[PDB]
RNA sequence: UUCCAGGCAU
């Protein structure tokens, strides 16, 4: 219920946009989860705080 | 499931009398394959397995924590003050002969969580039924009998 | 001496007071 | 979630043990591991049974009707 | 769902002989019993009894499958002496073992003390 | 000095324990029992709940589960066939105990439901059978369940024979110790180490009552195993000693019901 | 933590002491001393990514700074104390995680994927999501009948309400090879 | 591509599997529900009809 | 379904439970495991439809594939890790046991075999009676490494008139493998034959494993004390061998390697250097685990695992990276704000000293994330591109 | 038929385990001719071995003295070619022929393997599988 | 049915 609760949507280009995006930055040290993202389709497009 | 996507559904049941025990007389409530750890490498499993068997003699919350000054070392310390094995295997008798078995098993506690998607849920079968109406062909979805 | 180091074990307890104030949902709420 | 009668593993009667247990602490004043022993709890099989069970019913019960 | 019944683990349901015994065509005199609504408990402890008949010539068994309560045995013996008494006799042993057996447990018991 | 074989030597006991020494016999053997006494032994308990009305937070089949598991008396057992035996259609008191319950939250304060609350209805044919078995300090016994102000719940039971195979409530057993070879000099086992296999394992209680090894001493592969160190506990519905006697006993009985169907067996053929 | 060299006697620390602690404890007995003030009591800040990108962080609060007199053969190795330029101090490394990380035990010794399976099946499986379903008219919900509070635990649940509401049961697993099913 | 060159078909079944090691490798426990479930039509011949019968 | 092979024609054989309950070799064709994965099945019609599956779609036939002229089944897991432990000339069995093992097999001739020893107590040897489960005529010639003949370390394999003469057998033997056990039966015998002996082994060396028991468990994964300090310096050493070559950089005193940035040529002998070592870390806790450990065991029967797990558990992780390469600078010249700017050393470009028994630290942690988060990422990708360069 | 077909003692160059918890293959010399060497696995567990030791090795396909399944006990009473203390049984493979006549062949025992040399076992050492082996003292 | 959305197969 909570995991859900605070969660992270990031549209795309139109198709699988591999690079930048999915890709887990520095930047995102200790704001999102590095583990906690949903395999495969939108991999890494989601997160979790 | 277990906590590091330990996946795996039931194969058969078994009681008591076929369940392999420990001269303790406890015997296991769950009993995985040892080939799901060498290639997944999740020790964590085989960690909070010993370190669960332990604040389960002692009763202690176990500390399972991010990152801390816990050890195998250390537990497996406290797990030899109980008289258990020091790196949480025990010997075992075959249920069914009462043999034991000459190997010993990495026999401790460890939590497990059922997800929903229950066999009974899913088991689908139809021979012929509804059929669509602008195609004519079988129906989609187990829901309303397709196929 | 209120005005010593800060131990590990010790944080946790300011995180305690961080939860009890902003809250699981900080977010959606504010 | 009200005392698992008995035990999962052995199934030793362990549904009476429930309010013993939590005396032997509020007011016996002891610690979780020895309140067990004491109980009778041996092998961690029923051990980790109460040492774990938590009696939401409690928190059901103050509902209504 | 397409659980069994649970009593169908001892229950024999409609026309099961406890045992069933087809002659082994594979060896000479030798045979196969079936044993219904049966398992380790017994099969494995007529095993061990049956083993000891010198004149047993061959003795082991199995479970089908841990779906049927079941298990075929398997008995060879010295041509002239008909397995199915070596089975006979071999389960006596066990009986008359276990007799005496519990004769002795309860003398050991009546002669104890303890208050809890 | 006396009896023909697999004999027997209390080592402790206790009305909840039966720590015995038991030798001289086939592990087959030895095995075999321990299980008969955890799986055929037969029991009783309920094993057919009728809600009449219910408040509780527990739903029903909750309830109707621990109610199975709420042990039994069963001394006489032996004396009361199972249902499906007797020709009463459905049950009767030649087969079944029948027990009721009812609670009301009146004390404006948790009301609780033990196992003592039970109500035998039915005629206990003069027998040790239906009573449930209470080992609690006060003598409350197994907490069912518990409720608030005007919660209430009517039930009625019935107990039938039943073993641990057809359902665990019906487990007299409760768990066994087994032990044999303390010092593994018929080496059934490979001793997994780091270092010294001696310090790593820790060594058990059943060593001092068995001779240690002594180097030297090439391998005893002539070696079979006797002397078993079993600890049969118990649950209550049996005494201690039963639950290793009837074990004892309904094991010898199967192992005849083979010879049983070796006669039958024969007479038949025209 | 703020972490100014504010410090006549010693160097740079925490700009909190044992003290604050003490103090705030003091309400975590008696359910005074706010998160909010250890804000305002310039004790710590808020970090957003930007800033972040100019200021150093020590790890473990104490470890990184005082001097020296071998480790431990046990424990794991870690990078030293470099530098004193150090700004700010990390709470809690635990805390770059989130929800399902967190109640993962020793997330910290499995391959890196691993923890993300359970990052996705923690959101499949059953419990007590809250304890008013006895009220709840909601399609479709499971409760496990005797939820077990884990044995081997994380603080991170303490927070996430965990113990009180669990997810699973502490069974005794046995890892063996025995009919093969 | 969705209707002809593939279609939902009748007479099909599926569930769970789990591995079994007492099943010879060309066999395919199948739970006793769709035993009930799919059909089969077979023909009304002097070699089965006495079997045939019996099932029906 | 991208396989001839991934449907194919079974047994009925009705049983209870709700569970569609295929044989295990029969695992790795259709690409199935039991985390609850479900599989479909379809029922013929016709006299002559089913006659279509029987003669042409069943798997005894399908046993070798026409793809890579190799069978494509083969024994796997429980019975592979067995059927190695059964065989070893250190394994005997007595005859109570050796009668229920003769008596598991289907076929056996009913016909016990001669004791290997009739010395003092007459025993039994694991390939002794594994061998009654393989045919006749079935001849096979290994040769591994120190293989003679008399193989001593029992490398080869040498099976005569369908009799295990001598050496251990696992995964080259008894696995899907080309010169193999397996392939041969089928071909010097029938689809029908073969199909049968996955069933026969099958039954016999888990029924044997059954009693012989078998576990892992982190006591596996930690390596001899100081065998393990040995590598903590096989680390450092390497830490020197690149904070050197750094200088030795940081003061513009390198060839750049043709076709090379300074940078580049710098950054190739960093890499290089730690999973150097990295490596020998591995096998330095390698062969320094008895033949006793689990883990091992089961690297060595073919099962699961390989060199590289049991290092990563054991002995020492490894160099996190993304793209080739190592965690970079996304942070203005530096990887998280826990360090000091313009910082190449391995520490910071994400390297994973400890190892998962030891446990990560919160940068190896977050490190070897973003390195992961690589694989799951194409993973989603290369598995897209495939599916349709497929079709 | 029933006959001896081969006989002589040996003695141990030396035993080695090679990781081995309960067989050791070992070697010896011939006290006649000294191209005759042995080579030969060994249940140490069932028959302890030191560092040279006198051991007469036999071999023969045959009963005693006056195929098939394997009769358990029962020859408690029967004959007994056994007049020994290690008897183990497997087959041979290969025929070799290290040079001039120094030939060698190996016989397996189901898991054992074992290596001979000389010239010798001519008219007496058959190809034949069957070939019961001997040890004693 | 329809149209969007979300989820699962380590
Ligand atoms: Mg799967
Ligand atoms: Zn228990
Ligand atoms: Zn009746």
């Amino acid at each position: 219920t909570l995991s859900h609760l605070r969660r992270t949507n990031t549209p795309i280009g139109r198709d699988g946009k591999l690079a930048k995006p999915r890709q887990l930055h520095n930047t995102h040290w200790g704001l999102v989860c590095p583990a906690e993202t949903p395999e495969g389709q939108a991999c890494g497009l989601v997160k979790n705080l | 499931a277990s906590r590091h996507g330990q996946k795996g559904t039931i194969g058969i049941t078994y009681r008591r009398e076929d369940m392999p025990f420990t001269a303790e007389g406890i015997v296991p409530d769950l009993i995985i394959n040892p080939h799901a750890i060498p290639s997944r490498m999740t020790v964590a499993h085989l960690i909070e397995c010993l370190l669960s068997k332990v604040a389960a003699l002692s009763g202690n919350e176990g500390d399972a924590s991010p990152f801390t000054d816990i050890t195998v070392e250390g537990i497996s310390k406290l797990l030899r003050e109980h008289g258990y094995q020091s790196r949480g295997f025990e010997v075992m008798y075959n249920g069914h002969t009462g043999k034991k078995l000459m190997a010993q098993i990495f026999f401790g506690p460890t939590y497990y969580q059922r997800l929903r998607h229950m066999v009974d849920d899913k088991i689908h079968a139809r021979a012929r039924g509804p059929m669509q109406v602008l195609t004519r062909q079988p129906v989609e979805g187990r829901s309303r009998d397709g196929g | 001496d209120e005005s010593a180091p800060i131990t590990a074990e010790d944080s946790w307890a300011v995180i305690s007071a961080f939860f009890r104030e902003k809250g699981l949902v900080s977010q959606q709420l504010d | 979630m009200i005392v698992p009668v008995r035990c999962f593993s052995c199934g030793k009667v362990v549904g009476d043990k429930w309010e013993s247990y939590l005396n032997l602490l509020q007011e016996d004043e002891l610690d979780e591991g020895t309140a067990l022993s004491r109980l009778g709890l041996k092998r961690y099989c029923c051990r980790r049974m109460i040492l774990t069970h938590v009696d939401l019913i409690e928190k059901f019960l103050r509902y209504n009707p | 769902m397409n659980a069994p019944d649970r009593f169908e683990l001892f229950l024999l349901g409609e026309g099961e002989s406890k045992l069933k015994i087809d002659p082994d065509t594979k060896a000479p005199n030798a045979v196969v019993i079936t044993f219904e609504k049966e398992d380790h408990t017994l099969g494995n402890l007529i095993r061990a009894e049956l083993l000891n008949d010198r004149k047993v010539l061959f003795a082991a068994y199995k479970v089908e499958h841990p779906f049927f309560a079941r298990f075929k045995l398997r008995i060879q013996t010295t041509e002239g002496y008909d397995p199915k008494d070596a089975l006979k006799n071999a389960c006596n042993s066990i009986i008359n073992k276990l007799g005496a057996l519990k004769t002795n447990f309860e003398t050991e018991w009546n002669l104890q003390t303890l208050a809890a | 000095m006396s009896e023909e074989g697999p004999q027997v030597k209390i080592r402790e006991a206790s009305k909840d324990n039966v720590d015995f020494i038991l030798s001289n016999v086939d592990l087959a053997m030895a095995n075999s029992l321990r299980r008969v006494m955890i799986a055929e032994i037969p029991t009783l308990a309920i094993d057919s709940v009728e809600v009449e009305t219910n408040t509780t937070v527990l739903a029903d089949e909750f309830i109707a589960h621990r109610l199975g598991l709420i042990p039994l008396q069963s001394m006489d057992i032996e004396q009361l066939e199972y249902s499906r035996d007797c020709f009463c259609e459905d049950h009767c008191d030649k087969c079944s105990v029948v027990l009721t319950l009812q609670a009301f939250g009146e004390s404006e304060s948790t009301t609780n439901v033990y196992s003592k609350d039970l109500v035998i209805v039915s005629n206990l044919m003069g027998r040790n059978i239906g009573h449930p078995i209470i080992q609690d300090k006060e003598g409350n016994g197994v907490l069912i369940c518990k409720l608030r102000k005007g919660q209430e719940l009517k039930l009625t039971c019935v107990a039938k024979k039943g073993i641990a195979k057809e359902h665990a409530k019906w487990g007299p057993a409760a768990a066994i110790e087994f032990e044999y070879d303390p010092w593994n000099k018929l080496k059934h086992t490979d001793y997994w180490y780091e270092q010294d296999s001696a310090k790593e394992w820790p060594q058990s209680k059943n060593c001092e009552y068995e001779d240690p090894p002594n180097e030297g001493d090439p391998f005893d592969y002539k070696a079979q195993a006797d002397t078993f160190y079993m600890n049969v506990e118990s649950v209550g519905s049996i005494p201690v000693d039963q639950v290793v006697v009837r074990g004892i006993d309904t094991l010898q009985k199967k192992v005849a019901s083979i010879l049983l169907a070796l006669t039958q067996m024969d007479q038949d053929k025209v | 933590f703020i972490v100014e060299d504010d410090e006549s006697l010693g160097h740079k620390e925490l700009k909190v002491r044992k003290g604050h602690i003490a103090k705030l404890m003091a309400t975590e007995y008696q359910d005074e001393y706010t998160w909010s003030s250890l804000l305002n009591e310039g004790l710590v800040e808020y970090i957003d990514a930007e800033e972040e990108e100019s200021i150093l962080i020590a790890m473990q609060p104490e470890d990184l700074e005082p001097a020296e007199a071998d480790v431990d053969p046990a424990k794991r190795i870690r990078v030293s104390h470099h530098a004193t330029t150090f700004t700010h101090c990390e709470i809690h490394p635990s805390m770059i995680l989130g929800v399902a990380a967190s109640i993962i035990p020793f997330p910290d010794h499995n391959q890196s994927p691993r923890n993300t399976y359970q990052s996705a099946m923690g959101k499949q499986a059953m419990g007590v999501f809250l304890t008013n379903y006895n009220v709840r008219m909601d399609t479709m919900a499971n409760i496990l009948y005797y939820p077990q509070k884990p044995l081997g635990t994380t603080r991170a649940m303490e927070y996430l309400k965990f113990r009180e509401l669990p997810a699973g049961q502490n069974a005794i697993v046995a890892i063996a090879c025995y009919s093969g099913y | 591509r969705g209707n002809l060159m593939g279609k939902r078909v009748d007479f099909s079944a599926r569930t769970v599997i789990s591995g079994d090691p007492n099943l010879e490798l060309d066999q395919v426990g199948v739970p006793k529900s769709i035993a009930k479930t799919l059909t089969y039509p077979e023909v009304v011949t002097p070699y089965n009809i006495d079997r045939l019968t019996q099932l029906v | 379904s991208l396989h001839k092979m991934s449907m194919m024609a079974h047994r009925v054989k009705v049983i209870p439970y709700s569970t569609f309950r295929l044989n295990l070799s029969v695992t790795s064709p259709y690409n199935a495991d039991f985390d609850g994965d479900e599989m479909n099945l379809h029922v013929p019609q016709s006299e002559e439809t089913r006659a279509e599956l029987s003669q042409l779609c069943a798997v005894p036939l399908q046993i070798v594939s026409p793809q890579s002229n190799k069978p494509c089944m083969g024994i796997v897991q429980d019975t592979l890790c067995g059927i190695r432990k059964l065989t070893l000339r250190d394994t005997f069995i007595e005859l109570d046991q050796v009668l229920n093992m003769l008596y598991w097999v289907p076929d056996w001739d009913g016909v016990i075999p001669t004791p290997a020893i009739i010395k003092p107590k007459p025993l039994w040897s694991g390939k002794q009676i594994l061998s009654v489960a393989i045919p006749n005529g079935i001849h096979l010639q290994r040769f591994d490494e120190g293989t003679t003949l008399l193989s001593p370390k029992d490398n080869g394999m040498l099976i005569i008139d369908g009799q295990i003469i001598f050496g251990v057998v696992e995964k080259k033997t008894v696995g899907s493998s080309n010169g193999g056990l397996i392939h041969v039966v089928t071909r010097e015998k029938g689809p029908q034959v073969c199909a049968k002996l996955f069933g026969n082994i099958q039954k016999v060396v888990n029924f044997w494993l059954l009693h012989n028991g078998f576990s892992t468990g982190i006591g596996d994964t930690i390596a001899d004390g100081p065998t393990m300090r040995e590598i903590t310096e096989t680390i450092a050493e390497a830490k020197k061998k690149v904070l050197d070559v750094t200088k030795e950089a940081q003061a513009n005193l390198l060839t750049a390697k043709h076709g090379m940035t300074l940078r580049e040529s710098f950054e190739d002998n960093v890499v290089r250097f730690l999973n150097e070592a990295r490596d020998k870390a591995g096998r330095l806790a390698e062969v320094n685990l008895k033949d006793l450990n689990n883990v091992k065991q089961m690297v060595m029967a073919g099962s699961k695992g390989s060199f590289i797990n049991i290092a990563q558990m054991s002995a020492c992780v490894g160099q996190q990276s993304v793209e080739g390469k190592r965690i970079a600078f996304g942070f203005v010249d530096r990887t998280l704000p826990h360090f000091s700017k313009d910082d190449y050393s391995p520490e910071s470009k994400g390297f994973v000293e400890n190892s998962y028994l030891r446990g990560l630290t919160p940068q190896e942690f977050f490190f070897h994330a973003m390195g992961g988060r690589e694989g799951l990422i194409d993973t989603a990708v290369k598995t897209a591109e495939t599916g349709y360069i497929q079709r | 038929m029933s006959n001896t077909l081969f006989d002589d003692i040996f003695q141990v160059s030396e035993v080695d385990p090679g990781r081995y918890n309960k067989v050791c293959r070992i070697e010896a010399a011939s006290t006649t001719q000294d191209q005759c060497k042995l080579t030969l696995d060994i249940n140490v567990e069932l028959f302890p071995v030191a560092a040279q030791d006198s051991l007469t090795v036999t071999i023969a396909s045959s009963l005693n003295l006056e195929t098939r399944s394997w009769r358990p006990p029962q020859a408690g009473d029967r004959s007994l070619a056994d007049d020994y203390d290690y008897v183990m049984y497997g087959t041979a493979y290969k025929f070799e022929e290290v040079s001039k006549d120094l030939i060698a062949v190996y016989y397996s025992f189901g898991g054992l393997l074992m290596r001979l040399e000389g010239n010798y076992r001519n008219l007496n050492n058959l190809k034949q599988e069957n070939a019961y082996l001997l040890i004693r003292r």
